[PDB]
């Protein structure tokens, strides 16, 4: 009886404490107590990358797209990728909530 | 002129039927299959123009070569006349010399 | 890359979005518009406009130019002239440099074609490969090359560096099998004998200076020495060279391939070679 | 008595006749350039933004081209990276010799650079120095 | 246990291999279980949509044979005798009642016989099209790499529900290494579903990928495709038809 | 949908039935028989002795060779006479 879990949202907002999560995650993955210049550390090792990126995805809830996976050469690239937000609101949704002038009215038929 | 006084029935096409869904599969049978079969071998058509293309005069002569001896008398007669017409056109007429 | 990054942002690629490369196609002009209709590009009423103008080379009725010039034998006998796809020493050295020819092994027409060094068309009267003098100076390689035709200066380059050059005749049937061995083995027919050169080529391939395969072995030393003096180099001692057996290797005059005798059969599927035990056939093949 | 006798010892001579379907990797040489003139790509690789890859025959992809019978051009084919940097470098290199900026085309989709006139020899050496 | 795949062949030093998230269809939440390294020259070639156009049109035309035909003025029954004399009747001059100007006559320039539109692009060109199509799916996050196609149940509903959960497109193309070894569970499910079309590795084509939104590739099939396409470059020109014995070709 | 199994060329040796009148004639000549041996070796079933020419066939080849392809000595002997005549 495999029951499909409820569909997840495809919008992501960077947490304020993202830095704390990332530094803790790096320490847990390798156990070096965050050596200085941690961001510069590369992800060349296959196992290293999988443990780090997969762990962040489980907690944060967003995973690196396959297209952007290769460009995650260093931890800094991984950190930057999570920082940028992801919005599921369509450009129409912005118009609806933009508080347009009264003379402008929009009705959605879809 | 005159035009229809009513709209014709709607034409509905099922784009996910078996023939359309699998269209194109095995077109790379050769390069991905160690060149066992050339893709031309997958074409379904007249025996004399499977994996071949030519102009009508060449097409006429090629139809005769493969099935010239298995054709009906009237069909063969028309083919012979069709060849002779095309021959004089392509070899004796046209703007360019 | 950066260009690849743009594709990620753009919408999904689908059958609707397909576009031909810029300027790849042309507009096909049809006769339905004023510029291209009406008289439809054929001028006024006349023979050329009716579609029935005379044949090419017809100059109105005077004797045509092509028929009024004397017949001469420029092209007489062309289909029976012998063609040798030339090979220069630059191409030879260039091929050896890139590892597309194995200098340690003996060289022949099969190993030239296998390494795509040369392209041969037996159906177009090719009778082999002629070595050419171009690139002798840059040639500093020792190799045992078999080529149907050789030149004086080309021989010097091979000999000076300490190599063996020999000239052998392959008849039209032999050449086809030599350039393209595998299919012949697939046919299932036995390997054929190699016929001797016709009378016209007999003097060449029996001449010592030309390094003919049928030439007398005794006269080679003297001929090589005379060439060595002419081009100002001292003959190297091949015998002392470690690979004397390989360099000296020469196939039998009736052999297409070094290691295969006439009349044998090759079974690629079973990985075996079959040799006839019949005395009558052996007599014929041995000849 | 069988009419044929089968021997497997000599079958090696047929393995020699089999041709290859691949272009062999060039053999290592003690001293470069080889007598023909071929030189392998330099090591370590150049650090420039653009990389020019070699052809399957291990040669620099620079070709003399011609159209209409009198338009002489030379084209670099297997360009990679930022092609625009390559154009600027070539423009400086060829300007002093001609005395003018060469007329060039950049085909970003095809990744090629086209130059009017025949400069195959000059560009091949110029690309050789960079180690592409 | 991270399932890690690396290229069996030699990648160019300057290029860096692309990577993908290995997935398993066994579980709904088994989104990521391993990491893969995809050969750059297969999955990172320059983006060119003219080659996709070239191959896509090829996969349309060479097969095409049209059976439209129209009789000419000679094949039309009758029309042997001249209808009337040239002069004396006050009508235009006609030599047969079956002419292109006559009702019931023969067509002037119509379709004649069966016609063929057969042509083949060069071997490298069509192989290059496959490489281009592979990258386009990868970059647009339409390609999912899976270890095996094994599924918990044969029920088609599970497969459709899983696609929505993982955000795959409506139409999914599934590629397995060989037709004979494909799991029975997938066979039952995909057959009942129109959009989910299952093909073997050897049957990969550009047109199928363009029609199908997402593409699911098994790990062995990726290796199979990587070797086949990368063989097309670094190869000689065929001395023979390739099927014949070759020194270094399977 | 699941696609049909990939098209395959029939493996192994192939022997048509001579009785059928539509079987192509070239598929029945002795030349076609040798092709079967080369492709599949022993499994073809072709009598290996048959590959070599038969004694009557052997005489055919030998008779032709003498007629058109002379021996080495004869070529050299004729060439000397021609030079003497020209000389
Ligand atoms: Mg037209
Ligand atoms: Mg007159
Ligand atoms: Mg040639
Ligand atoms: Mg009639
Ligand atoms: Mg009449
Ligand atoms: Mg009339
Ligand atoms: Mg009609």
């Amino acid at each position: 009886v495999l029951v499909c879990p409820p569909l997840r949202s495809r919008a992501y907002t960077p947490p304020s404490d993202l830095q704390s999560r990332l530094e803790s995650h790096i320490k847990e993955v390798l156990g070096s107590s965050l050596p200085n210049n941690w961001q510069d550390i590369s992800l060349d090792d296959g196992h290293m990358k999988f443990r780090l990126l997969a762990g962040l995805a489980d907690g944060l809830g967003h995973a690196v797209p396959n297209s952007r996976l290769h460009q995650m050469c260093r931890v800094r690239d991984v950190l930057d990728f999570y920082n940028v937000p992801v919005q599921d609101k369509s450009k129409f949704d912005e118009l609806v909530a933009s508080n347009l002038p009264p003379n402008l009215k929009i009705s959605w038929s879809y | 002129a005159f035009v229809r006084l009513t709209l014709p029935p709607p034409k509905v096409v099922d784009r996910w039927n078996e023939k359309r869904a699998l269209f194109g599969v095995y077109d790379n049978i050769g390069i991905l299959g160690n060149f066992e079969k050339h893709p031309k071998e997958l074409i379904k058509g007249p025996v004399w123009l499977r994996g071949w293309r030519g102009n009508e005069l060449q097409r006429c002569v090629r139809k005769k070569k493969f099935v010239g001896n298995r054709m009906f008398i009237e069909d063969l007669h028309n083919l012979n006349k069709r060849i002779s017409y095309l021959y004089k056109h392509f070899n004796r007429h046209g703007k360019y010399r | 890359g950066t260009s690849l990054d743009l594709l990620r942002s753009l919408p999904r690629v689908s059958l609707a979005n397909l576009k031909p490369s810029p300027n790849s196609r042309k507009r096909e002009r049809r006769p339905r518009d004023r510029r291209r209709g009406r008289k439809c590009g054929r001028g006024h009423k006349g023979e050329r406009q009716r579609g029935t103008r005379p044949r090419l080379g017809f100059e109105g009725g005077q004797t045509p130019f092509y028929i009024r010039i004397p017949k001469y034998g420029f092209n007489e006998g062309h289909s029976f002239r012998h063609q040798y796809q030339p090979l220069s020493l630059r191409r030879l050295q260039y091929l050896i440099d890139l590892g597309r020819v194995d200098p340690t092994q003996p060289i022949d027409l099969t190993q030239l074609v296998n390494g795509r060094g040369v392209t041969i068309q037996p159906l177009k009267r090719d009778y082999g490969v002629q070595l050419v003098e171009e690139g002798a100076d840059t040639f500093q390689a020792k190799i045992n090359i078999e080529v149907q035709l050789a030149s004086e200066l080309a021989i010097a380059a091979i000999e000076k560096n300490g190599g063996v050059v020999t000239t052998a005749f392959y008849d039209p049937r032999s050449l086809e099998i030599l350039c393209k061995p595998i299919p012949f083995f697939l046919r299932g027919q036995p390997i054929p004998k190699r016929m001797l050169p016709p009378e016209s080529l007999v003097p060449y391939y029996t001449d010592a200076k030309n390094r003919g395969y049928l030439a007398d072995p005794a006269k080679f030393p003297e001929a090589r020495l005379e060439l060595a003096m002419k081009f100002g180099y001292v003959l190297p001692d091949i015998t002392k060279d470690e690979l004397f057996r390989m360099l000296s290797a020469r196939k039998d005059p009736r052999q297409i391939f070094f290691g295969l005798a006439p009349g044998w059969v090759v079974n690629m599927a079973d990985k075996k070679i079959l040799k006839p035990t019949d005395e009558n056939l052996l007599k014929y093949y041995s000849s | 008595n069988p009419g044929f006798v089968e021997s497997v010892d000599e079958y090696q001579f047929v393995e020699r006749l089999l041709p290859p379907t691949k272009i062999p990797e060039p053999p290592k040489h003690k001293h470069y350039p080889t007598p023909s003139g071929w030189q392998p790509p330099r090591d370590p690789l150049p650090s420039l933004p653009y990389f020019v890859r070699r052809s399957r025959m291990h040669n620099i992809p620079v070709y003399k081209e011609i159209t209409h019978g009198n338009r002489q051009m030379t084209l670099i084919r297997k360009v990679e990276g930022d092609i625009w940097a390559l154009q600027k470098d070539v423009e400086e290199f060829l300007s002093p010799l001609l005395g003018k900026t060469p007329i060039t085309q950049v085909n970003e989709v095809t990744g090629t650079l086209r130059i009017k006139g025949y400069f195959d020899e000059q560009l091949k050496a110029w690309l050789l120095e960079k180690g592409f | 246990d991270p399932v890690l795949r690396k290229c069996e062949l030699r990648i160019p030093v300057h290029r860096r291999p692309v990577q993908a998230w290995v997935e398993s269809l066994r579980g709904f939440e088994q989104e990521r279980i391993g990491l893969a390294e995809l050969h750059p020259d297969v999955f990172a070639t320059a983006p060119r949509l003219d080659i996709v156009h070239q191959v896509a049109i090829w996969q349309r035309n060479f097969r095409r044979i049209s059976y439209a035909n129209t009789k000419t003025r000679a094949e039309v029954s009758g029309g042997g005798r001249k209808p009337w004399q040239q002069k004396g009747s006050g009508r235009a001059r006609h030599g047969s009642i079956r002419s292109p100007l006559w009702r019931g006559g023969g067509v002037a320039h119509g379709p004649r016989g069966p016609t063929s539109y057969y042509y083949m692009l060069p071997m490298k060109v069509r192989a290059l099209g496959l490489k281009v199509a592979l990258t386009v799916k990868l970059m647009q996050d339409d390609l999912h790499i899976v270890d095996s196609l094994e599924l918990p149940t044969a029920d088609p509903q599970y497969l459709t529900e899983l696609a929505q959960y993982r955000h795959w497109g409506s139409s999914v193309l599934l590629v397995d290494l060989t037709h004979e070894e494909m799991p029975k569970n997938v066979v039952a499910a995909t057959s009942g579903l129109n959009s989910f079309n299952l093909i073997p590795a050897v049957g990969l084509n550009v047109y199928s990928m363009l029609k199908h939104q997402t593409l699911v590739l098994t790990l062995p099939s990726v290796a199979f495709l990587e070797d086949k396409l990368l063989w097309q470059d670094s190869r000689y020109t065929p001395l023979y038809p390739f099927r014949l014995p070759y020194s270094d070709f399977p | 949908y699941r696609a049909p199994p990939p098209p395959r060329r029939r493996p192994g040796p192939h022997s048509p039935d001579p009785e059928n009148l539509l079987t192509p004639r070239w598929q029945l000549t002795p030349r076609y028989v040798a092709k079967q041996f080369g492709r599949h070796g022993a499994i073809s079933g072709v009598p290996p002795a048959s590959l070599w020419p038969t004694p009557e066939q052997l005489r055919e080849l030998e008779a032709e060779e003498q007629e058109w392809y002379p021996s080495l000595a004869t070529m050299q002997e004729s060439l000397r006479l021609q030079q003497q005549a020209l000389e």
